[PDB]
């Protein structure tokens, strides 16, 4: 199962 | 034994040809089990192994949502990185990310990963402590500052110690027929004359799983590392892998050479020789 | 900034003339990821070749498997043709059942 926190931008 | 779960992501921009292509694949050990490709007709997370097919529709909806979201964030990241590196909008660029976890025979976390590359070069990596970062350059340092601000590492640590280990455990049980079976290499030595003075001894390993293997030649018990031609381990296409190692041998000296095979499917390391 | 592909051409199962098999072309170690791969039968492109989804190794270099069903014979020649930004011309690697 994937990491599913709200994605954080570079 | 020990096991791993890994998710790989690649975004490749293509100016003039639409939005960047996004491909992500997930693995348990050397077994592909999920994929997502933004260029598919109807992009969804798709099963690639039988033991994941039993997951319900809400699983597939969630994983599809996560992958689409990652495709979007990668696309704005690629625009950001053009700024960080003072690059024109004309060229194609690549963003790669890998994350996941290793667990020991008891299912306990061995270590986690989360690391990036831009245009094939290391960009930023979560350290083994799952709490601090290694940035490759002053551009990646800007990402580090942002990610320290937002406490990204703490989110990753929770996942890597939590869901990553728990779902790897679940997958290992549901696919224990395959994920927890090692297929030992089928091995043999072949002989190919080069000239009146020399022949090639080629030591073969076929049909093995997982990919990790050690193949070496000794001459009079001495490692022939410098003189051994060793091809990359390669997929056969049926879950198993192949590898060979070859030495050039003076004619009549074949019996001084021994091939040595280690693989987790073998109780004891093997020794084999050319058998005329 | 660029890494040229390694190329291996080989069959899935030990080759036996008259027996159906799989022809594989494995390209690896390359960057950037754009690459062109053809499987050839007697110099001509084989039509419905499939390939794995793009993935990459610990050192970030990419790898792909291209594959098609085939039935080898003593006379038919098979090869893999690869083009990449690092290659001035397409590279052709012949299938040799001993490799």
């Amino acid at each position: 199962r994937r990491f599913s926190r709200s994605p954080i931008r570079r | 034994g020990s096991h791993s779960m890994r998710y790989f992501h690649t975004s490749v921009s293509r100016p003039g040809r639409g939005e960047p292509r996004f491909i992500t694949v997930g693995y348990v050990d050397d077994t592909l089990f999920v994929r997502f490709d933004s260029d598919a007709a109807s992009p969804r997370e798709e099963p690639r192994a039988p033991w994941i097919e039993q997951e319900g529709p809400e699983y597939w909806d969630r994983e599809t949502q996560i992958c689409k979201a990652k495709a979007q964030t990668d696309r704005e990241d690629l625009r950001t990185l053009l700024r960080y590196y003072n690059q024109s909008e004309a060229g194609s660029h690549t963003l790669q990310n890998m994350y996941g976890c290793d667990v020991g025979p008891d299912g306990r976390l061995l270590r986690g990963y989360h690391q990036d590359a831009y245009d094939g070069k290391d960009y930023i990596a979560l350290n083994e402590d799952l709490s601090s970062w290694t940035a490759a350059d002053t551009a990646a340092q800007i990402t580090q500052r942002k990610w320290e601000a937002a406490r990204v590492a703490e989110q990753l640590r929770a996942y890597l110690e939590g869901e990553c280990v728990e779902w790897l455990r679940r997958y290992l049980e549901n696919g224990k027929e395959t994920l927890q079976r090692a297929d030992p290499p089928k091995t043999h030595v072949t002989h190919h004359p080069i000239s009146d003075h020399e022949a090639t001894l080629r030591c073969w390993a076929l049909g093995f799983y997982p990919a990790e293997i050690t193949l070496t030649w000794q001459r009079d018990g001495e490692d022939q590392t410098q003189d051994t031609e060793l091809v990359e381990t390669r997929p056969a296409g049926d879950r198993t892998f192949q590898k060979w190692a070859a030495v050039v041998v003076p004619s009549g000296e074949e019996q001084r050479y021994t091939c040595h095979v280690q693989h987790e499917g073998l109780p004891k390391p093997l020794t084999l020789r050319w058998e005329p | 900034i660029q890494r040229t592909p390694k190329i291996q051409v080989y069959s899935r199962h030990p080759a036996e003339n008259g027996k159906s098999n799989f022809l594989n072309c494995y390209v690896s170690g390359f960057h950037p990821s754009d690459i062109e791969v053809d499987l050839l039968k007697n110099g001509e492109r084989i039509e419905k070749v499939e390939h794995s989804d793009l993935s990459f190794s610990k050192d970030w270099s990419f790898y792909l498997l291209y594959y098609t069903e085939f039935t080898p014979t003593e006379k038919d020649e098979y090869a893999c043709r690869v083009n990449h930004v690092t290659l001035s011309q397409p590279k052709i690697v012949k299938w040799d059942r001993d490799m």
